[PDB]
Parts: C-alpha cells; sequence; structure tokens
RNA sequence: AAGCGGAGAGGUA
DNA sequence: GCGCATGCTGCTCATCAAAGCTGACGGCGACTGCCG
DNA sequence: CGGCAGTCGCCGTGTACCTCTCCATGAGCAGCATGCGC
C-alpha cells in the first residue's frame, strides 16, 4: 500500500479546505501560535482547525560536515485547514503578521489534495 | 536594490525547480517584477 | 429630529432633499465602507469602527 | 521569468497601451497578476464545428432539466402524499398548509436552482462565442471551465509573458494601415486618438 | 602607497 | 575533587512594512466615470 | 452614442563660499564560567 495515497484517503475524510496564507520570513512558528492563541481566545474552533509549516531536512554542510538541518520547504507560506466565512476570514486577515490569503485574482483559492500530499509526505 | 534583486531571483528560481503550486510561483513572480520596477525607477509605482 | 433643530434653513433642506439614506445602519454600513476599503461590512464593525 | 521596463508602461501617456490598444488600468491588471487575458484566438475550428459544441450544450441542457423535471414530480409526490395523509382532515388541516406551502417552495427552490445551473452554462456559451485577441477576463471560474472543457482552439495567460506573446503577435503594417485610413476620413475624438 | 559617501543645523555676499 | 548543568555574553544575520502624518501652488494634459 | 466637466498626477521653483554633529536593531545561536551534587 501506497502511504502517499493512505495520506490523501485521510485528507479526503478530514473536513475543511485548505488555503495558503503569505507571512515573513522567521515568523512561521510564531504566526502559527499567534493564530492558535487567537482562535482558542474567541472560541472559533470550529471554523479553524489545523495549522502547519512543512519543513525537510537538509543535509548543511558546515566546512564539510554534514547535518540534518530544517529547511522550510516553502519561505513565508503557511497552510491552514478550516471553512472560508467572514468571521474566520476577517480573524485570520487580522492576525498579527499575517500578510493575506495567498490566491489567484483576489479572492483566496484552495489548494487541491494532490498538492497538500506532495508537500507533507517525509521526506526531510 | 541589486541585492534585493537576485536575491528575489534566486528564491523564485528554487521555487519552481521544486515543482511548487502556480499560485504561490505566480506571487513569487510579482514580487520580483515589483523588486525591479524599484530598482530601475523608485517611487513611480507605489511606496517607495 | 434634524428639521426640530437645523429648522430655520433652507441649505438643510436642499441637502435633505436629496439624500435617499433615510437609515441608521444604512448610513453606518456606507460609512464603514467608504471609509475602510476592501473588507465584509459587517454591522457590528460599522457600529463600533 | 520575463519583466517590463518601468519607462514603458508607467509614463504618460502609456507607450505600451499606445501600441496595444490597451486602457492603462487592464495593464496594470495583466502586468501584476489580477487578470487573465486571451492571447489568441482561432476562428478556423470554432467556425468548422460550432454546430457539434451547440448540440452538446443543448444535450446537457436537456439532461439538466430532465433531472429538475423529475425532482419536482417527486415533490410533489410527497406534497400529494402530505395531502392525503394529515391534510385533508380539517383539524390538522391548517398545520399541513404550512409543509403544502413549504413544498411549494422547495419545489420553487428546485427551479431556481435549476435555472442558476442553465444560466451558468448559458453565460459560459456565450462568452465562448465572443472570444477575441485582448480580452479581460477577472473571475477565475469562468476561465477555469473554458481551459478545461473547451481548452481546444484557444489560448490565455497571465504576466508579463502573456504581454510578450501579446507584442509578437502584433503586426505594425496593418494597424498603422488602418490608422492612416482613420485619419484620411473621419472626424471628431477618434481622429485625436489615431493621431 | 594611501583616504575622502549621505542626513541635519547655523552663518557670509 | 571532578563532572554536569545552567545562565552572562560574544557573534551573526535579515529586508513585506504601515503606523504614522497634517503649514505650496501654478500650468498642462490624460482620462474617467457620469450625466444626457 | 455623445459630450463633458472635474479630477488627479507630474513638472518647475538663482549663484558662490564657511563652521559643527551623527550614521540599524533585535533576537537568535553557540561559547564559555560558575555553582552544585556525588
Ligand atoms: N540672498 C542674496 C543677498 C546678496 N547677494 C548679493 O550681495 C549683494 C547685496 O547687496 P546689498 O543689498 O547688501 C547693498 P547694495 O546692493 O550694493 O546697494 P547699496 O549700495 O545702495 O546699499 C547683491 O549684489 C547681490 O549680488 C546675492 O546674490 N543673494
Amino acid at each position: 500500500v501506497d502511504p502517499a495515497a493512505a495520506l490523501k484517503a485521510e485528507l479526503r475524510s478530514k473536513p475543511g479546505d485548505w488555503y495558503v496564507v503569505h507571512s515573513y520570513a522567521g515568523y512561521e512558528n510564531k504566526v502559527k501560535a499567534n493564530l492558535e492563541t487567537r482562535v482558542q481566545n474567541l472560541d472559533v474552533g470550529d471554523y479553524i482547525f489545523q495549522v502547519e509549516v512543512p519543513t525537510e531536512e537538509v543535509t548543511e554542510i558546515k566546512n564539510g560536515q554534514r547535518k540534518q538541518v530544517n529547511r522550510k520547504v516553502l519561505p513565508g507560506y503557511i497552510l491552514v485547514r478550516m471553512d472560508l466565512t467572514d468571521d474566520s476570514w476577517a480573524a485570520v486577515r487580522n492576525t498579527p503578521g499575517v500578510t493575506g490569503f495567498v490566491g489567484a485574482t483576489s479572492r483566496p483559492s484552495a489548494l487541491a489534495l494532490d498538492d497538500v500530499v506532495k508537500f507533507l509526505l517525509p521526506r526531510g | 536594490l541589486y541585492r534585493r534583486v537576485i536575491n528575489r531571483n534566486n528564491r523564485l528560481k528554487r521555487l519552481i525547480d521544486l515543482g511548487a503550486p502556480e499560485i504561490i510561483v505566480n506571487n513569487e513572480k510579482r514580487m520580483l517584477q515589483e523588486s525591479v520596477d524599484a530598482l530601475f525607477d523608485n517611487g513611480r509605482r507605489g511606496r517607495p | 429630529q434634524i428639521v426640530e433643530r437645523f429648522g430655520f434653513s433652507e441649505i438643510m433642506r436642499s441637502t435633505l432633499e436629496k439624500d435617499n439614506t433615510v437609515g441608521t445602519d444604512e448610513a453606518l454600513l456606507d460609512i464603514y465602507r467608504k471609509l475602510r476599503p476592501g473588507e465584509p461590512p459587517t454591522k457590528e464593525s460599522a457600529q463600533t469602527l | 521569468a520575463p519583466v517590463t521596463h518601468i519607462w514603458y508602461f508607467k509614463g504618460v501617456p502609456s507607450r505600451l497601451g499606445y501600441l496595444l490598444d490597451l486602457a492603462p488600468k487592464d495593464l496594470e491588471k495583466i502586468i501584476y497578476f489580477a487578470a487573465y487575458v486571451i492571447t489568441s484566438v482561432d476562428e478556423e475550428m470554432r467556425h468548422n464545428e460550432l454546430s457539434t459544441l451547440e448540440a452538446e450544450m443543448a444535450v446537457e441542457r436537456k439532461a439538466v432539466e430532465d433531472q429538475r423535471d423529475g425532482e419536482l414530480e417527486a415533490r410533489a409526490q410527497k406534497l400529494e402524499a402530505d395531502l392525503a395523509e394529515l391534510e385533508a382532515e380539517g383539524a390538522k388541516a391548517d398545520a399541513r398548509r404550512k409543509v403544502r406551502d413549504g413544498g411549494e417552495r422547495e419545489m420553487r427552490q428546485i427551479r431556481d436552482r435549476a435555472q442558476r445551473e442553465l444560466d451558468r452554462l448559458e453565460d459560459i456559451w456565450s462568452t465562448f462565442t465572443k472570444l477575441a485577441p485582448k480580452q479581460l477576463i477577472v473571475d477565475e471560474n469562468l476561465y477555469r471551465e473554458l481551459v478545461d472543457r473547451y481548452g481546444e482552439y484557444f489560448t490565455g495567460a497571465m504576466g508579463a509573458e502573456s504581454i510578450q506573446k501579446l507584442i509578437e503577435n502584433f503586426d505594425i503594417d496593418a494597424e498603422a494601415e488602418s490608422l492612416r485610413d482613420v485619419i484620411r476620413n473621419g472626424k471628431g475624438q477618434k481622429k485625436l486618438r489615431a493621431l
């Protein structure tokens, strides 16, 4: 059984849709924590469910010494699973450090499950 | 200004080579174009 | 109330005549949309801003 | 990736809009990734196959309307069942009148959804019929539908490379001759624009 | 055999 | 007396930041919605 | 369609000389140095 297929099925069963939000470099984890705290404070867990920042262990070469250092696969971008509602939309937009909903044209757009699978399976 | 241009170009090239979703690469391209515009004539469009 | 208090000038009459707003929440929403560009004009936000 | 020189797009007049005959707002939206642009279109294939396309769209419309009719008949049978269930008796007839009107409104919403789907299909078809180069499509759903169903016989893009392709397909001589002809006979503002 | 750019303030004819 | 752990401290690196700001004015042209 | 009037943006605004002060941060990531326990 292909583990990618298992992850794909698990995502298919999961509720909500995935959206990408632009952030600042070196603030991915901090913005993630801010999102968690703000959502919990306002009790909007019915909309915002999960937050993840993909990472990959790349062999950084310190003068020829290879160390598996965590590098962000997509610098400056965060992934959030939720349902796009006005309350949740405003809450996410107004989180300190969040630049905005990345999307084609002007309206935010939702990634396909294939892309999310490609960027979540363990590879580092 | 040259430093920003080259940094943005390298980031966009790395993102393209990795096969990221087209929307992210479009965002990177928009930022790269704005960077070059700022290099050639700063203040013409937007915030200097 | 505007006529009850501002009832001594004709320019006020002219301004009232071409108003077509006659509404508190309608005016709040209009101001919220005019001031803040690009956001859902919720009544709570309009009446708080 | 290609980029555009700032001098020839944001100057006054816009030297890049005077060449392609495009308003500066359209260039601003296209270049900075806010709208799609149809770079070229083929009319031979479209005009040699329009009959099949119209037939396919009519078939889809007929299928949608038949399904809506089936749903409406099911709703009518449910309403008749409710009428014969407890609405015949007077005591509960007033109470079941609310359910009868609820069924009628369910039928009305079924018709509304069928109408909305037919309207979407007809808008897609009409937009396909009138496709011309250098046309701006803002909403992404319409463009994605067009590229998916009728991706052949038409090509669009977004960004500065779209502008590059437009300039590639530009023919100087024809438009120069057209401008000179308009200069010869004609008066008003169009003369100023042509000059 | 070795360096010399920007910002602000106050003056003279 | 030696090993382990915890807190000042030197070194190092990033550009997408926005809340602050508010006392110039004439000439000339594109242009853009807006009325008719 | 046809005008149309306002509105917004960009351009320009004298010459030569003298003296003084100041010029990015914050937070992270090792690198020890000292105290405590066996
Ligand atoms: N901002 C400035 C101030 C002064 N100047 C120059 O300094 C002189 C001032 O003369 P002045 O007024 O001090 C006496 P003067 O002109 O000789 O008239 P009088 O003998 O009847 O008293 C002028 O000739 C100017 O060329 C300038 O170029 N720019």
